[PDB]
């Protein structure tokens, strides 16, 4: 979540992150409920207070409120106990912020994002930029390992895809992010601008990304003035699930059925319905691709049609327990690499290389009843070495 | 008034 | 007119088989115990010196679910617990009405005795003739406007009309509110009712007097712990948890000071606004009452004050504000 | 979301005396509190929404339906129209010697109104919990007791809460009303210092309102009066016609006319 | 109701009020202190008014 990468970051990153009033009004905002009372509280004063009145504030009931927030906020470095005053950046700037100091845009977002999503599988057609391509290779979601030929899907790109779009874009967004730092571009500027954009050289370069993922458009050339899309700031499904597993796909666009061909069989294609089968040999390759079942009963949760929703449960049980169970069906053997002692002569002593074992949290499995354990090859020295001392 | 076993009433299914 | 001020109402409910069916959405007793409810947490809201006790007649036999009380909680909790009633058996009006009248007979003759019988099934075995039972009921001035569910009933027809009340069928559900919320309003008084003075006392809240000096612990008067301060009496000296309360000694009625502000708004109903769609001169744009702008050809306006209010504002005000916002001035 | 409403008292006579006395406290401090305390409101989320509501001896008039001071763009425009708006409504005023009180009732039923015209307005979706954060600021009227007590009522049944934060004179039917409606009362002193007690004991929503320590409920005195004298009475008697307290027994009561028997 | 209980000054006060507003936009230090936003503070705790 957003608050969780604020929270991950130095303090030297965070002063400098809080500039201009947009941008503390934008993390004061995602403060949970008391936290923004508080924040109120202590804007006006230029004297800290003592810890303790803080935490008399919250009645007895719903106490677990006040901590969680005063933690987060810790987290936030908002403000410092210096022995709770706020920082003076900080409450000078959200000062500032108080009282200081349209249907073409959403389809523009929809097929821009679609392209990018059209190049991440196998389409022909897709948008085609040296930039982008290395962006996601780089992003964790893709591997070409030869530029001339077209890079294919990793395993967490497969995942990336069946993702619903606020978190599909999100999560490229926070991978962008952090390589940002990497790639030399200040963390500050772009993260500033994504706050300031839900109301120089890097952000020209950044904007350019933007434009290209479809969440910006400056529509005039690319002139100075950008009109933010609506998955900048931060609908009905088609799928139809049949008791005989298949699925009946309302689709026009050739991504959905792109997707929905990664866990199932297609059979025939309309206009606007694709007859698909999931059948065994298909979720187990979905599976074995990457894919994690809780994502495609998820991924066709949401794609649920109009007239599965009145059922409960929209999705059929017996078609989301089978795919559970073609999933658990692959991993019955659960392969783990350790290290096996046995002839213990010593049995008192086993209980005591037992006792070692577990203390340093190298020990996997133990059967006392046979007087032996099996340790992780990262600890086989440890044990060993232990053995040797005697 | 006889009421379905659990078994049959929810999923079995760890996951 | 002048009204009843202080009322006792009964709500009989008939336990009738007929109540199980269910030509409405949900069970129709359900229905009417979900809308009593509303009828029995509004009625004391807007009328609070009156109280109001349900009863309940299933099987031929007449029990009364509560008795004449002037808390709402206590009677929509037994509203709650009578969703699960069993529902079998026949009613029979004579012992309601009967049941009714031992209650209603002993009453002062300043309260305005009323019932209101929701009756569901058209049968009514009794077990003797009601048209004597109706001749008492006239001359104990109790006031019977019963509301029949899908049946305009000859029996209940004579009741309505002979004893002075009003009797209606439920046409649909929608309908049905609009039904009981007329009965919330005090009925008139008619030519045969009289009226007369009540005694009241009003009981001031007090509390520890100087940091637990001389303090009054108490725990109730109908598991209550011990309480620093509550409400007293003129007259018990009894700690009474909440108002409005009879005293249980005295049988004076106590009552806080809004309480009998609430329901003069019943004494000076506000005049209806005439509806005028076209403009008619009002160069304001903007509602008066709402400052907002009117997207719809209606106008109300006062004969005193003569402002103007939007549909939005007249509906707010003739329905719960019970006064014109600009015409106060 | 949550609708705030701050039914200033505008007083110029009163406000207008504190300018003779030259007093540290002023109104244009108190407009900038309830100002900066309507900021702070709709800062707290982008779902709020507010509005200011003043009062006069004559009428009252609401002071609400780039960036260049740096602020957030709406908070701009909403303090440009309240802050002419009101120097309009003070400026601009008639004389009447022999209405001089002021009007409070009048003002809160444009504010109850208000939410209900809101409220039809905002979809189904979300759920409104309305406020009204009265701030009184002059004594009350004693003409203004009914009206003002129909009011209260239809707040209670909408649940709109009357958070009097009144000041300088203690309103004892104000008071009445936060208790009726389950609204906050607060008699600051310390005027100056207003604006902290409004970020403090106000600012809060509902929802968040009980899961917090504020200062306990001021003993409210529900004092009734017999209608010859005004002094306060215990034990009280009244008809079922009038519904009026009275002194003691009378054969007939002035204000019905009815033909009371005896017995 | 129940509930109980010159001319100059109405004029001298409403021509004083008349023109103090003509100065606004005082918010960035006349709103509120530390001394006073701190004196609010103490008050409100249990041991303060
Ligand atoms: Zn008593
Ligand atoms: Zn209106
Ligand atoms: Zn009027
Ligand atoms: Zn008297
Ligand atoms: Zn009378």
């Amino acid at each position: 979540n957003l608050q969780e990468f604020l929270g991950g970051l130095s303090p030297g990153v965070l002063d400098r992150l809080y500039g201009h009033p947009a941008t503390c009004l934008a993390v004061f905002r995602e403060l949970p409920s008391l936290a923004k009372n508080w924040v109120m509280r202590m804007l006006f004063l230029e004297q800290p207070l003592p810890q303790a009145a803080v935490a008399l504030w919250v009645k007895k009931e719903f106490s677990k409120a006040q901590e969680e927030s005063t933690g987060l906020l810790s987290g936030l470095r908002i403000w410092h106990t210096q022995l709770l005053i706020l920082n003076p950046i900080f409450r000078q700037n959200l000062r500032i912020a108080l009282l200081g100091g349209v249907p073409s845009l959403d389809k523009y977002a929809e097929e821009r994002w679609e392209v990018v999503l059209h190049f991440m599988v196998g389409s022909p057609s897709a948008a085609v930029s040296q930039d982008l391509a290395q962006l996601l290779s780089q992003a964790g979601l893709m591997k070409s390992t030869e530029p001339g030929e077209p890079p294919c899907i990793t395993s967490a790109g497969f995942q990336f895809l069946l993702l619903d779009t606020p978190a599909q874009l999100w999560y490229f967004m926070l991978q962008y992010l952090q390589t940002a730092q990497s790639r030399g571009m200040d963390l500050v500027e772009i993260l500033s601008f994504l706050f300031q954009l839900s109301f120089s050289d890097s952000l020209l370069n950044f904007l350019q990304h933007l434009r290209e993922f479809g969440l910006v458009f400056q529509r005039k050339r690319k002139s100075r003035r950008y009109y933010p899309t609506r998955l900048a700031i931060n609908q009905p499904g088609f799928i139809v699930v049949e008791t005989n597993y298949r699925l009946y796909a309302y689709t026009e666009s050739e991504l959905q059925i792109a997707l929905i061909a990664l866990f199932s069989e297609m059979l025939y294609r309309f206009p606007n319905m694709v007859v698909a089968q999931v059948t065994r040999e298909s979720v187990q390759q979905a599976i074995a691709s990457g894919i994690t079942a809780q994502q495609i009963i998820h991924f066709l949760r949401t794609r649920a049609h109009p007239v599965m929703l009145k059922q409960t449960p929209v999705l059929p049980p017996t078609i989301t327990d089978q795919i559970r169970l073609w999933e658990l069906e692959r991993d019955r053997l659960r392969f783990t690499e350790g290290v096996l002692y046995n002839q213990f002569l010593s049995q008192v002593d086993f209980e005591l290389l037992l006792a070692h074992a577990r203390e340093l949290g190298v020990l996997v499995f133990e059967n006392s009843a046979k007087r032996l354990m099996v340790v992780t090859p990262a600890g086989h020295s440890d044990v060993k070495r232990f053995w040797k001392r005697q | 008034a006889k009421e379905r076993p659990i078994w049959l009433r929810e999923s079995t299914v760890q996951g | 007119v002048r009204l009843g001020m202080m009322r006792h109402l009964y709500v009989v409910v008939d336990g009738s088989r007929t109540m199980e069916d269910q030509d409405l959405k949900p069970n129709r007793l359900t229905c009417t115990l979900k809308l009593l409810e509303y009828f029995v947490e509004e009625y004391f809201d807007q009328n609070p010196i009156s109280q109001i006790g349900i009863i309940v007649t299933k099987s031929k036999r007449a029990e009364k679910l509560t008795e004449l009380s002037g808390n709402p909680r206590k009677h929509i909790t037994s509203l709650k617990k009578a969703v699960d009633m069993t529902c079998h058996g026949e009613p029979s009006l004579y012992n309601s009405l009967s049941i009714a009248m031992q209650t209603l007979k002993h009453m002062p003759g300043h309260t305005s005795r009323e019932v209101l019988i929701i009756f569901s099934s058209l049968t009514t075995c009794d077990p003797s003739n009601i048209y004597d039972l109706i001749k008492t009921l006239k001359a104990a001035k109790i006031r019977v406007s019963v509301i029949g569910l899908s049946a305009e009933v000859r029996v209940c027809t004579v009741l309505a009309r002979e004893t002075g009340g009003t009797y209606h069928v439920i046409l649909d559900e929608s309908h049905y509110k609009e039904l009981l919320t007329h009965h919330v309003s005090p009925p008139p008084a008619s030519s045969s009712s009289e009226c007369s003075l009540i005694r009241m006392g009003f009981p001031q809240h007090t509390i520890a007097s100087l940091s637990d000096q001389d303090a009054k612990p108490s725990f109730s008067m109908a598991e209550p712990g011990l309480t620093l301060g509550g409400y007293f009496c003129p007259q018990c000296r009894a700690k009474y948890c909440e108002l409005p309360v009879e005293c249980k000694i005295c049988g004076l009625t106590l009552v806080s000071a809004p309480h009998l502000a609430r329901s003069y708004h019943h004494l000076f109903p506000l005049d209806a606004f005439q509806e005028i769609p076209l403009e008619e001169y009002n160069g304001e744009r903007f509602c008066y009452g709402c400052q907002g702008e009117l997207k719809d050809q209606h106008v109300y306006v006062c004969a005193v004050c003569q402002n103007v209010f939007c549909v939005d504002c007249d509906v707010f005000v003739h329905d719960s504000l019970h006064c014109c916002p600009g015409c106060i001035h | 979301l949550n609708l705030l409403v701050i039914v200033v008292d505008a007083n110029p006579i009163w406000w207008g005396k504190q300018a003779l006395k030259e007093s540290q406290f002023t109104l244009s401090k108190c407009i900038d509190a309830v100002m900066v305390l309507g900021n702070s409101h709709l800062f707290m989320n982008r779902s709020n929404k507010l509005a200011v509501i003043a009062s006069h001896i004559q009428e009252s008039r609401f002071l609400y339906p780039g960036s260049k001071d740096g602020k957030y763009e709406l908070l701009t425009s909403a303090n440009e129209v309240i802050v002419e708006e009101i120097k309009d409504l003070m400026t601009k005023s008639d004389i009447k010697g022999q209405h001089t009180e002021t009007l409070l009732a009048g003002s809160l039923a444009k504010a109850l109104c208000y939410i209900h015209r809101m409220n039809k307005e905002v979809k189904d979706n979300q759920e409104m919990k309305s406020r009204i954060l009265v701030i009184k600021a002059a004594e009350d009227s004693a003409l203004q007791y009914m009206n003002f007590m129909n009011v209260i009522f239809a707040a209670q049944k909408q649940n709109i809460l009357i958070d009097a934060c009144v000041l300088d004179s203690d309103s004892g039917l104000l008071q009445q009303a936060c208790d009726i409606t389950g609204g906050l009362y607060l008699k600051v002193p310390q005027m100056p210092s207003l604006l902290q007690y409004l970020l403090w004991v106000f600012l809060p929503d509902q929802d968040q309102r009980s899961q917090l320590i504020l200062p306990p409920p001021v003993h409210v005195d529900y004092r009734a009066a017999c209608f010859c004298h005004r002094n306060l009475i215990e034990i009280g008697y009244v008809c079922s016609v009038c519904l009026s307290i009275f002194c003691n027994f009378s054969p007939i009561c002035t204000t019905c006319e009815t033909a009371f028997k005896i017995s | 109701g129940p509930t109980p209980i010159t001319s100059q000054d109405i004029i001298n006060s409403f021509q004083s009020i008349r023109q103090e507003m003509e100065a606004y936009t005082p918010k960035l230090t006349q709103v509120l202190s530390s001394s006073a936003a701190s004196s609010t503070i103490t008050a409100l705790s249990p041991g303060g008014a």
